[PDB]
């Protein structure tokens, strides 16, 4: 047994927080409960022994870079999120998110994710996004951007399908280890 | 049989799960099988019938001395079983009848020996919680205890629902998943074409007996969080009314879904049907 | 003083038998003594009394407890007193205490691994007999 930090930011367009939830609760997709108290935890093995692991929900109002920074010292691993059929938070990411990441902690492992992998493949959405002029922006310049961090890995899934997001927490898990 | 009550064919298939138990270590579910054996035998001496005198050793075997035997070897089960609560109940009969009838002082020393080392274990070191997950069969082409049926399974220590739910998968063919995680399928109600859902259920707290206001520390608090348990309980979310957007609760109402099975996890099966 | 019921100056005089029998070794009739203190108390945690809350050391001693250091004292004595089977009796509600109030299991680990010791040594070892003798005064 060992416990495991975990801060995970993005913005709140997002609803991350629906993510790390549905894992903890190991739910169904679709029927997580969203409870009112944030910084999540869980205890799990992905290898080897059993460890405790917490997910630090941080909200990501920008205002907040003078709180959440706080929460930043000795944590094992960060996870970098975003919405893969947001350009704006592409946009935020690779310009505050990114940026101040990598100030505040220049030193540690670190995992780009992508969300609502669905949504990027679903017609309706991408049409959306044309007649709104927005990009559905696909897996390569993701991939692109954590080459540029050189993160030690990047994934993307979908909420609603959980798709590799337990594969997600186990690379997360493992970067640790 | 136990139907048929031919006891001796009973305890040979006792013995055959037995065997399969220790070739997958279920240590917890061989000694309670094993148990089932010995729950047939009386401390009386005589060996009143020589059907339980089986192929493993075959002599005189004084009715009480074969249940010594076994309960030896329950107590060893459990004790590898990494639960002793069991073993320290099976202990405190074991040291009765030995003080009672055969005052066997030196086997008293060694059973109270184990007793007081499994102590020291419940209140030391900690141990896993098992997660439980329900499996609803649903379709024609399952078996005919399988087809339409409904059962929770005592998984490993720290499963995740997709991990146990791909391991049935391969346990199967025509491997489809439902995603009306809750509600059943009336056409699947007849359908062949074997229909399956599995999820994650709430071990519901057992009643810790005479400890119901008890300051007891916590290891018997998490000891019985996890075992000795038949109500299960699954969460359901619901929008109930008016959905306004910043308020998620005006709307939760949870039609908690609970479940009775048979018997007591853990037990002679790492599952069972709803009862 | 039994007759009396005033049972503080009681117990200061049972103490005084209790060192009387430890200066003669009477550890059979010394934890007899000190049982019949000990008998007096009750399982309750609460101090009733600060009446038997004596001289030897004087402060909370929730009054389970106070019995629970009695108890230690006699079954040392009958331990050392050669006779093991009252060491046996009380052991037992020790560990009943034990398990169903203080849950103290490295406690009923010690207390089980004398228990043991004794019914070896009972099973084992060989005590003399005592002569018994009338005296007719006249």
């Amino acid at each position: 047994m060992q416990a495991i930090k975990c801060v995970v930011v993005g913005d709140g367009a997002v609803a991350k927080t629906c993510l790390l939830i549905s894992y903890t609760t190991n739910a169904f997709p679709g029927e997580y409960i969203p409870t009112v108290f944030d910084n999540y935890s869980a205890n799990v093995m992905v290898d080897g022994k059993p460890v405790n692991l917490g997910l630090w929900d941080t909200a990501g109002q920008e205002d907040y870079d003078r709180l959440r920074p706080l929460s930043y010292p000795q944590t094992d691993v960060f996870l970098i999120c975003f919405s893969l059929v947001s350009p704006a938070s592409f946009e935020n990411v690779r310009a505050k998110w990114y940026p101040e990441v990598r100030h505040h902690c220049p030193n540690t492992p670190i995992i780009l994710v992508g969300t609502k992998l669905d949504l990027r493949d679903d017609k309706d959405t991408i049409e959306k996004l044309k007649e709104k002029k927005l990009t559905p922006i696909t897996y390569p310049q993701g991939l692109a951007m954590a080459k540029e961090i050189g993160a030690v890995k990047y994934l993307e899934c979908s909420a609603l399908t959980q798709r590799g997001l337990k594969t997600v927490f186990d690379e997360a898990i493992r970067a640790v280890l | 049989y136990k139907e048929k009550k031919r006891e001796d064919i009973y305890i040979r298939y006792l013995y055959k799960l037995r065997d399969l138990h220790r070739d997958c270590e279920n240590y917890t579910e061989a000694a309670y099988t094993l148990l089932l054996h010995a729950e047939l035998l009386q401390w009386s001496d005589k060996p009143c019938v020589p059907h339980l005198l089986q192929r493993d050793s075959y002599y005189v075997y004084t009715q009480q001395e074969l249940k010594e035997k076994l309960y030896q070897e329950i107590i060893s089960y459990f004790d590898k079983g990494k639960m002793w609560e069991k073993a320290i109940k099976l202990s405190k009969e074991l040291a009765e009848t030995y003080e009672s009838k055969v005052f066997d002082y030196e086997g008293l020393g060694n059973l109270l020996k184990k007793r007081a080392s499994f102590y020291e274990n419940i209140i030391k070191a900690m141990r896993p919680q098992p997660e439980y997950f329900a499996v609803g069969y649903y379709g024609q082409g399952f078996p005919s205890f399988l087809r339409n049926k409904i059962f929770i399974y005592r998984g490993k220590e720290y499963e995740r629902r997709e991990d146990f739910s791909l391991r049935l998968l391969t346990q199967f063919p025509n491997a489809e998943k439902m995603t009306s995680t809750t509600p059943p399928g009336e056409d699947i109600k007849s359908s062949p074409k074997q229909y399956m859902q599995c999820f994650t259920v709430k071990p519901v707290m057992s009643l810790p007996p005479s400890y119901k206001d008890k300051p007891v520390p916590e290891q018997i608090l998490n000891y019985y969080r996890a075992n000795e348990v038949q109500q299960f309980r699954y969460s359901r979310p619901f929008r109930k009314g008016e959905k306004d957007p910043d308020n998620e609760f005006a709307t939760m109402w949870i039609e908690r879904t609970t479940y009775t099975t048979a018997y007591t996890f853990p037990g002679i099966l790492k599952w069972f049907e709803v009862k």
